[PDB]
């Protein structure tokens, strides 16, 4: 569940 | 409800759970997914791992 809900990376 | 996505950018994964992929790769989502990161399988390279949803768009 945490793996899905992690912060996203910034766009390049 | 689409299951196939295209990578919009190259992405180098940081962790062992995550898939690295290159711009243009076709990716299919695997199983139940929620949140922002989804388990995917690269139709291009055969690799699997979580992908960040902001790096991909629905594709044929």
């Amino acid at each position: 569940v945490s793996l899905a809900r992690r912060p996203l990376p910034p766009l390049p | 409800g689409v299951t196939t996505f295209v990578a919009l950018y190259d992405y180098v994964a940081s962790g062992e759970t995550d898939l690295s992929f290159k711009k243009g790769e076709r990716l299919q989502i695997v199983g139940y997914n929620h949140g922002d990161w989804w388990l995917a399988h690269s139709l291009t390279t055969g690799q699997t791992g979580y992908i960040p949803s902001n790096y991909v768009a629905p594709s044929d």
